[PDB]
C-alpha cells in the first residue's frame, strides 16, 4: 500500500515534465517562424541589384529578428526550470517508487545553440549569400531539437498511463 | 475480493476505459480544430520537422 | 509552379481528412456516454451488500 | 516610360493577389465554424460527472 | 486532474486554435480590403519602406 | 490531401491555368495594338535586330 | 519631428540653387523617415508575437 | 491492425512520388518550348541567303 501511494508523486513528476516540454514547444514555434523570416531577409539581401537603402533596410530587419529570437529563447521557462534555454544539460523525471528516473536530454534553442552568435549579421551581399546557408542549417537543427522534445513528451505520456 | 467494500476493481477498470475514451475524443477534437493530423511536434516529430522545413 | 507543388506537398504531409474525423467524432461521443453508464453501474455495486444484513 | 515602369515596380512589390485570397477566405471561414463547433464540444465535457453522483 | 471540474485544459487548447484562425481571417480581410499584401509597416518593414521611396 | 480545409490544390491548378490564359490575352492585345508580332526585342531578338538595321 | 529628419523649422529655399540642394535634403529626410517607421512596425509585430506567447 | 496503420506511410510515399513527377513535368514543358525555339533558330540559320550579322 505504501508503494501504491508513492505512485502519486511519480505521476506528478511526469506531468511536470510534460508541462516544461509544452512551454519549450511554444518557444520553438516562435523561433522557427522568426528563422524563416530571417532566411527570407538574407535571401533578398543576397541580390546585387539592390541599392544601398534597400540593403540597409533588410539588414536592420535581420538584426531585429535576431534579437527577438534570443528574447524568445530566454523567456521560455516553466516555474524556473527550462529545457530549451540551455541552462542545464538534462532533466530527470521520476519513473517508479524506487526513484529510478525518466531522462530528458536538453535541447538548446538560444542563438548559440543554433550556431548563430548574438551579433551575427551581413555587411555585404556576399556575406548575405553565406548567411542563407547559415540560417538554413540553423532552422534544420532547430526543428530536429523540437522533434526530439516532442517524442520525449509523448513517451512521458505513455509512461504516465502505465503508472496509472 | 468478491464482495469487498474497501475495494472496487470493476470501477477501476471502467475508469481506465472511460479515460481512454476521453483521450481519443480529445485527439479528434484537436484534429478538427486545427485541421491537421500532425499539428505539433508531439503528433509525429519526424514528419513534423520535415513539413516545417519544406 | 514549384512553390505551388511544395505547398501541396506540405498539405499531403500534415493535413487531416475531415470526413473520417467526423464519423469518428460521432462514434466517440456515443462511446463516451456508454462509458459513463457503465461506470455508474460499476460504482453502484456495493449497494447489494447492505441488504444482506 | 520610366514613370510607368516605376509604378509597375511598386505594384510588383506590394500588391496582393486577390484570386488566391478568395480561396484562403472561404477555407478560413469553414475553419472558423469548425473551431466554434469544437470549442462547444470542449465546453460540454464536465456535465457527465453529474451522472455518477 | 483528468476528470476535473475546476479546469478544462481542452477548452484552453481549443480557444488557442480558435484565436489563431481568427487572426488569419483578419489578415486575409485586410488584404482583400486594401488590395495590398504589404499595406502597412507592420507587414514587412523593409519592403514597405522601399515601396514608399520608389 | 482529399478533404483538407488548409489546402486547396485544385484552386492552385485553376489559378495557374487562368494566369496562362491572361498571358496569351496580353500578347494578343499587344499585337492588335502595335500591329507587329515583333514589337520589341523581347518577342524575338534576332529578327528584331535584323529589321532595325534594315 | 522636423529635427528628427534633419530638417529645421526655419528651412526654406530662397533661390533656384537652394532648391537644387533642397532636393537632396528632402530625399534624405524621406529616406530616414521611412526607415524609422519600418523599425517601429517591426517592433510592433514583435510585441504581438510575445503577447501570443504569454497567452 | 498494425498492417492497416502502416498503409499510411505507404500512401505518403506514393504522394511524394507524384509530386516529384509533377515538378519534372513542369521543367519538361519549359525545355520543350526552348527546344522548339532553337529548332526555328537553326532552321532560319541554315538559309544561305542571310548576310553575316543575321547569322
Amino acid at each position: 500500500s505504501a508503494t501504491a501511494n508513492s505512485m502519486n508523486a511519480v505521476k506528478d513528476s511526469l506531468q511536470r515534465g510534460q508541462s516544461t516540454i509544452d512551454v519549450a514547444l511554444a518557444a520553438g514555434d516562435t523561433i522557427t517562424d522568426l528563422l524563416g523570416k530571417m532566411k527570407e531577409k538574407a535571401l533578398a539581401a543576397s541580390d546585387t541589384s539592390l541599392n544601398t537603402a534597400s540593403f540597409n533596410a533588410l539588414k536592420s530587419d535581420f538584426d531585429s529578428l535576431r534579437d527577438q529570437i534570443t528574447k524568445a529563447a530566454s523567456n521560455a521557462k516553466f516555474n524556473g526550470v527550462s529545457i530549451a534555454n540551455g541552462s542545464t544539460a538534462k532533466l530527470t523525471f521520476l519513473a517508479n517508487s524506487d526513484g529510478s528516473g525518466f531522462t530528458v536530454t536538453a535541447k538548446t534553442l538560444t542563438l548559440t545553440g543554433l550556431g548563430l552568435t548574438a551579433s551575427s549579421t551581413f555587411t555585404t551581399a556576399a556575406a548575405a549569400k553565406t548567411m542563407i546557408g547559415t540560417i538554413d542549417t540553423a532552422l534544420q537543427t532547430a526543428t530536429n531539437k523540437l522533434a526530439s522534445l516532442g517524442t520525449s513528451s509523448t513517451g512521458l505520456d505513455t509512461h504516465l498511463t502505465f503508472v496509472g | 475480493a468478491l464482495n469487498s467494500i474497501n475495494t472496487n476493481s470493476g470501477a477501476l477498470i471502467a475508469l481506465q476505459n472511460l479515460n481512454s475514451t476521453n483521450a481519443e475524443l480529445t485527439q479528434v477534437q484537436q484534429r478538427i480544430n486545427t485541421g491537421k493530423k500532425i499539428g505539433s511536434a508531439k503528433d509525429n516529430g519526424a514528419i513534423w520537422a520535415t513539413a516545417k522545413n519544406q | 509552379k514549384l512553390q505551388d507543388s511544395l505547398d501541396a506537398g506540405v498539405g499531403n504531409l500534415v493535413d487531416a481528412d475531415l470526413a473520417k474525423e467526423s464519423a469518428k467524432l460521432q462514434s466517440l461521443q456515443t462511446k463516451q456516454q456508454l462509458g459513463v453508464q457503465a461506470l455508474s453501474i460499476a460504482n453502484s455495486s456495493s449497494s447489494a451488500i447492505l441488504s444482506l444484513f
